[PDB]
RNA sequence: GGUUGCGGCCAUAUCUACCAGAAAGCACCGUUUCCCGUCCGAUCAACUGUAGUUAAGCUGGUAAGAGCCUGACCGAGUAGUGUAGUGGGUGACCAUACGCGAAACUCAGGUGCUGCAAUCU
RNA sequence: GAGAACAGAAAUCUCCAGUAGAACAAAAGGGUAAAAGCCCCCUUGAUUUUGAUUUUCAGUGUGAAUACAAACCAUGAAAGU
RNA sequence: AAGCUCGUAUCAGUUUUAUGAGGUAAAGCGAAUGAUUAGAGGUUCCGGGGUCGAAAUGACCUUGACCUAUUCUCAAACUUUAAAUAUGUAAGAAGUCCUUGUUACUUAAUUGAACGUGGACAUUUGAAUGAAGAGCUUUUAGUGGGCCAUUUUUGGUAAGC
């Protein structure tokens, strides 16, 4: 829990599926530490389709930095890796 | 767990002093260190970079290398039934003389000194050094002076 | 209302700290040599200003104090010529020439290392004779002026590489530096040697404020001292520095112990204890 | 004595606490610009209140000095506001005095309804001169007893000058 | 002997309260064109030693002051401690023999010393 | 501690006192005041080549560290680092 | 165990003269630092650890954030001063002094540094006592379960623990 990096969700685009947690919307967001003076916008799926509006800030899991030293992650098809893993929405 | 670091149990042997805080005073660094000078090692405080390992704490040795910031000391360190031959690199600020070898440089200048005017008179040159003797015969005047009577004190409490 | 356990824990500082005189983070910088040389000494340019008076001088280290080669003051100046502006800008580098041609004297490499004499005001120090003795080395000691471009400390210091002192310096802090371009311009430099930043101001506030003309420059219209013969002054100066900085002392008066008596009768003595304990009495 | 013993006005720091960041600071920056004639500077804030609404390093507030003659000028029009009249407070036990007023549109220049209505702190700094030798770099040391500045020097010439009034 | 520049040793030099200082040196102080730096020529920059001052800084003195530093048939040869005994004591611990031996306190005295270069009734 | 409109226990501003009672990524212990803390300006020496030396030590390893030499640079007006 | 080079060599579980280092016993709390046993309130001055939420003006549970008033204690993990016993080095010939040789280091400089030529200082040659010789080398056996006593101590009620 400890490794979550804040995130600001610019838009909501969902799919229409919806299990019971409204699923798959694409959610576009933007790291809160890149939003002040950089253009870098990531582009993701994720299971917090119905929560989510405009301007709020998000925690995730973020990839594309990270040093994982397991065997198993070692043993997959890096991609088919998403960069974004959306967990849980902040206040 | 145990501990054996570089700098443990070395609380109150790497303190600076009482009233004595604060950057060292300048004649530290103007003097001067030839090869083969008698020196002491007390660690500073202060100045981390080149400091002694604190069982050097104390010990005398020989400087034999001399370079920029620092000096080269040669310490005699025994390990089980044997002397060691190791060698530091100090900074200037942890050196410092050893007066004892300072006052032996000046006794042999006083002893070549008696010799050569012994040597102008011509006999008993007397150059050794002797301990203690026990002392002359002599009388002692009780002119003026009556001994005085002392006796033991019985026991009070005071308290 | 300070407690006694406070006076009692106090780390007193060093006797030219508290009063405010010597920096000794800088100092130790200054100070120390290469161990690898054993006896030689450090010699240090120090250059102090106070109000209308210059302080140069050429030191040395040892424990029991600074050993004192050769020295110059603003007040010298007199005796070459200049007598009025003895603290701008323009005296401060005919002071720094003036130690630099005195300490050649006395120590020997006088005749060699002329230093340059057609001072045209560009960057450029001392070099080694070819198969000769090498030139003397003497850094620079601040004390604690704020160092910023254009200043009075960096004149005295190009007075001294004219001179022929070896003197380590860069070219950005001389005036004239520019900003965006990293270059100096040596006819603007040129200007500030020879007293032109004050002589052009004798031009511009003689036709539009003669209030103050009367007030200020007052020296320079008792001897009739007018803007561009300032010029002049300093040109003849140098050249006047060239001929004997040989350094003759004066008279002072009849003796030195004529001063000790006047001065014994205004300073207070100390009380005895009897006396003391007598006022106790009482 | 008398002689270079002497009171002067030595600085004067306008300030204007802004409750809450924004352009209703940037517009209250206008009103000292306008006012003392130089650029003010902005502060910040030190620590996260949450009661007052403020966050740590939000340019809260503005201030800006002012020193020399036009410090006295301004002066003369601060106590017109309040008929040169001031309480046994306001006055330090250093020697300095300040006061704030509100609704800065009833002295100066003018109304200007895009910039807003906005109270002022005024504080003033007294000394002599000499009082270099604690502010100066070589040679610190700290001026004698006898020259320092007091309450009761300060009231009595305050008094004399502007004819006021510490009546409380 | 007094100042100033540069120190050495770093409170016998500091701290608090009042007083005195000729000469010169320092210091306050006057101005903002230029190099330069600030919200502000206050700080630093430059400019004049000019309009003026010992009011401050600085130096010297005074205080049965606070602090600090030396001593002493001061406390005390006490506290502790190295060796020895088929010594005492149910023990806890304590005496002796040959030895080393403090600290707080008490009183008495002290309140910077000096190196280099220059300049001063 | 004493002062300033709204403003109080706590906003911003000012002075006096202030031997570190703060701060220095973290455990504790050292260390530090014109700095080793806070705020600015420039930079990559957190680089290349291999030896000597300290600590645990069998005077082997491994980790960490000190002082140099030969190169190349950073910074500063400079000493230097 | 086999020996080898040599035989006054300078070494020594010691003392003295000189000079270092240390923070335990004792002292101190009217010099800094300082615990303990308990613990009542103040609902966005915080939430820290949760949990349920088609969301956040969002709920519920909890340690509380807060000690908001003073009150004693002394000290292995508190300190200005500081023992005793134990501990490092020096007491010369591989030394001191004149004198001038060497160099690619170093100096403004034949200044320094380092190693030397030639000359001078010997039986008291630089404190005490002792020295069944001093020094170096090769090679291999056994052992790697310990225990007790005075003193200093840690865990433990105490123990032939």
């Amino acid at each position: 829990v400890t490794q979550l990096v804040e995130f600001i969700v610019l838009d909501v685009d969902s799919t229409g599926i919806s299990r019971g947690n409204r699923v798959l919307a694409d959610i576009t967001v933007a790291r809160t530490s890149d939003l002040g003076v950089n253009d870098q916008v990531y582009y993701v799926r994720s299971h917090l389709g119905g929560i989510c509006h405009a301007g709020d800030s998000v925690m995730g899991y973020f990839i594309a930095n990270s040093n994982y030293n397991s065997d198993l992650f070692d043993g997959l098809n890096i991609d088919y890796v998403p960069d974004v893993v959306l967990v849980k929405k902040l206040y | 767990g145990k501990s054996h670091g570089y700098r443990s149990r070395t609380r109150y042997m790497f303190q600076r002093d009482f009233r004595k805080h604060g950057a060292v005073h300048l004649s530290t660094y103007l003097k001067v260190y030839k090869v083969g000078d008698i020196v002491d090692i007390k660690a500073n405080g202060s100045i981390q970079k080149g400091m002694p390992h604190k069982f050097y704490q104390g010990k005398t040795g020989v400087v034999y290398n001399v370079t920029k910031s620092s000096v080269g000391v040669i310490i005699n360190k025994m390990v089980g039934n044997r002397y060691l031959e190791k060698r530091l690199n100090l900074r200037v600020e942890h050196i410092k003389h050893s007066k004892c070898r300072q006052e032996f440089l000046e006794r042999v200048k006083a002893n070549a000194a008696k010799r050569a005017e012994a040597k102008a008179q011509g006999v008993a040159v007397q150059l050794k050094r002797q301990p203690a003797q026990p002392r002359e015969s002599r009388i002692v005047s009780t002119e003026g002076n009556v001994p005085q009577t002392l006796a033991p004190v019985p026991y009070e409490t005071f308290i | 209302a300070k407690s006694s356990a406070y006076s009692s824990r106090f780390q007193t500082p060093f006797r030219r700290r508290r009063e405010g005189k010597t920096d000794y983070y800088q100092r130790k910088r200054l100070v120390t040599q290469h161990k690898a040389k054993y006896n030689t000494p450090k010699y240090r340019l120090v250059v102090r200003f106070t109000n209308k008076d210059i302080i140069c001088q050429i030191i040395s280290s040892t424990i029991t104090g600074d050993v004192v080669l050769a020295a110059a003051y603003s007040h010298e100046l007199p005796r070459y010529g200049i007598t009025h502006g003895l603290t701008n800008w323009a005296a401060a580098y005919a002071t720094g020439l003036l130690i630099a041609r005195r300490t050649l004297q006395k120590l020997g490499l006088d005749e060699t290392y002329k230093g340059v004499e057609e001072v045209e005001g560009e960057y450029e120090l001392t070099e080694a004779v070819e198969d000769g003795p090498r030139p003397f080395k003497v850094f620079l000691d601040i004390g604690l002026q704020r160092t910023t471009t254009g200043a009075r400390v960096f004149g005295a210091l190009k007075g001294a590489s004219d001179g022929g002192l070896y003197v380590p310096h860069s070219e950005n802090r001389f005036p004239g530096w520019d900003f965006e371009t990293e270059e100096i311009d040596p006819e603007l430099l040129r200007s500030y040697i020879f007293g032109g930043h004050v002589s052009q101001y004798m031009e511009e506030l003689a036709d539009d404020d003669e209030e103050r003309f009367s007030e200020l420059f007052k020296g320079y219209l008792a001897d009739d001292i007018d803007a561009d013969s300032l010029e002049d002054i300093y040109t003849s100066a140098h050249e006047a520095i060239r001929a004997d900085p040989a350094f003759k002392p004066t008279e002072k008066k009849f003796t030195k112990e004529q001063y000790a008596a006047e001065s014994k009768k205004y300073r207070q003595t100390k009380l005895s204890k009897e006396e003391r304990a007598a006022r106790v009495a009482a | 004595q008398n002689p270079m013993r002497d009171l002067k006005i030595e600085k004067l720091v306008l300030n204007i606490s802004v409750g809450e960041s924004g352009d209703r600071l940037t517009r209250a920056s206008k009103v000292l610009e306008q006012l003392s004639g130089q650029t003010p500077v902005q502060s910040k804030a030190r620590y996260t209140v949450r009661t007052f609404g403020i966050r740590r390093n939000e340019k809260i507030a503005v201030h800006v000095t002012v020193r020399g003659p036009k410090a006295e000028e301004i002066l003369e029009r601060g106590l017109k506001v309040k008929e040169y009249q001031l309480r046994d407070r306001n006055f330090s036990a250093t020697g300095n005095f300040g006061f704030g007023i509100d609704e800065h549109i009833d002295l100066g220049i003018k109304y200007d309804p895009s910039i807003g209505i906005f109270g002022m702190d005024f504080y003033v700094v007294m000394n002599r001169p000499g009082a270099r030798v604690t502010r100066r770099k070589r040679c610190k040391g700290t001026v004698g007893n006898s020259h320092k500045t007091t309450k009761e020097d300060t009231v009595s010439w305050f008094k004399q000058k502007y004819d006021a009034d510490v009546l409380d």
